[PDB]
């Protein structure tokens, strides 16, 4: 009676959308993107600051 | 008898250009719809008998 089915929780299939029952998924969603933080800077004024 | 061979012709007149191009037929042969991502997915949805 046309079950939905599911991906085998196998990263290769879920990204492609390969399913087990019916209606292959279009694809995953996009929950967001994460990038590494920008490190901070130790203030230069501790040493000599002489613009040449 | 100053014939026309005494006269010297100047710049010849460029009467007409001529370029060669086929009757390009690709808008009318195939169905086109622009894609917004580097991978395009066309759905195929079918209706089946109880014998598939």
């Amino acid at each position: 009676a046309e079950i939905g089915g599911d991906h085998g929780y196998n990263a290769t299939n879920i990204a492609a959308g390969q399913t087990s029952g019916a209606v292959t998924q279009i694809g995953p969603a996009v929950m967001g993107m994460v990038r590494r933080a920008i490190p901070n800077l130790i203030a230069f004024d501790i040493c000599g600051v002489q613009p040449m | 008898s100053t014939t026309t061979n005494s006269n010297s012709i100047g710049r010849p007149n460029l009467v007409a250009l001529t370029r060669a191009t086929t009757k390009l037929i690709y808008s009318d042969i195939v169905a086109t719809q622009r894609t917004n991502q580097p991978v395009a997915a066309f759905y195929g949805i079918k209706y089946l008998n109880p014998d598939n």
